[PDB]
C-alpha cells in the first residue's frame, strides 16, 4: 500500500505539451528519469485508445485554463501501461506553461 | 490499384511542417491535425525510437533516400503499416538548415 502522496508527482509542460520539468518521483512509479522526458510531447506516451480523449481535455485546458483529465494510461518505461489522472493548469503571464499534478491510479 | 500515399515535410526533429491533403484518405486526419506535431506522436511505441533514429540519420546521408516501416495510428485509433521514404533537401544557393521531404504509403506487413 503506497501513500496517495507517494503516488502523486508534478510535471510542467510547454504549450506544445513537451515536458520542461518532471518530479523525480516519476522514476519509482513509472520508471522514467525526468531528464529523458524533457523535449518530448505527452502525446508520445498516451495509450492509443486514450489519445483522442486527451486531445479533448487539452482543448478544454486551452479554452478554460484548467482541466481534470479523467482516466488515461501512460506507457511505462519498461513495458506496459500505468493508469493516471491529471489536473492541468495553464500559467499565463502579464500562456507560459502547463502545470500538471499527476496521480497514479493503478497501484 | 493506386497505393494510398501522401507527401509531408518535417523539420529535422520530426515536427510536420507541410502536409499534402491526400493524408485524409491515407490516415484519415486533416492536414492541420498533423501540422506542428511530431510524427513520433502518431507512431506505435515499439516503432518510436526507430523512427527518431531514422530522422537523425536521413540528414547524414547526403540527400539519398532513407526508408522506414512503422505503425501509424489513423484517425480511427487503428495501427496502419506505413512505409515512409525520405530524403533531405537544401537549396545550394543557400546555407539554410536542411529539411526532410517524406512520402508516406500504407503498405502490407506480410
Ligand atoms: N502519458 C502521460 C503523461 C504523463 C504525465 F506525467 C503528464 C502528462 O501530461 C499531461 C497529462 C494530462 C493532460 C495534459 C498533459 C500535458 F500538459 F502535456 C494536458 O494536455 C491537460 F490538458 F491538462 S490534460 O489533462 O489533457 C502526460
Amino acid at each position: 500500500f503506497k501513500g496517495l502522496d507517494s503516488k502523486t508527482f508534478l510535471s510542467e509542460h510547454s504549450m506544445d505539451m513537451k515536458f520542461t520539468y518532471c518530479d523525480d518521483r516519476i522514476t519509482e512509479l513509472i520508471g522514467y528519469h525526468p531528464e529523458e522526458l524533457l523535449g518530448r510531447s505527452a502525446y508520445e506516451f498516451y495509450h492509443a485508445l486514450d489519445s483522442e480523449n486527451m486531445t479533448k481535455s487539452h482543448q478544454n485546458l486551452c479554452t478554460k485554463g484548467q482541466v481534470v483529465s479523467g482516466q488515461y494510461r501512460m506507457l511505462a518505461k519498461h513495458g506496459g501501461y500505468v493508469w493516471l489522472e491529471t489536473q492541468g493548469t495553464v500559467i499565463y503571464n502579464p500562456p507560459q506553461c502547463i502545470m500538471c499534478v499527476n496521480y497514479v491510479l493503478s497501484e | 490499384c493506386q497505393p494510398t500515399r501522401f507527401i509531408s515535410r518535417h523539420n529535422i526533429e520530426g515536427i510536420f511542417t507541410f502536409v499534402d491533403h491526400r493524408c485524409v484518405a491515407t490516415v484519415g486526419y486533416q492536414p492541420q491535425e498533423l501540422l506542428g506535431k511530431n510524427i513520433v506522436e502518431f507512431c506505435h511505441p515499439e516503432d518510436q525510437q526507430l523512427l527518431r533514429d531514422s530522422f537523425q540519420q536521413v540528414v547524414k546521408l547526403k540527400g539519398q533516400v532513407l526508408s522506414v516501416m512503422f505503425r501509424f495510428r489513423s484517425k480511427n485509433q487503428e495501427w496502419l503499416w506505413m512505409r515512409t521514404s525520405s530524403f533531405t533537401f537544401q537549396n545550394p544557393y543557400s546555407d539554410e538548415i536542411e529539411y526532410i521531404i517524406c512520402t508516406n504509403t500504407n503498405v502490407k506487413n506480410s
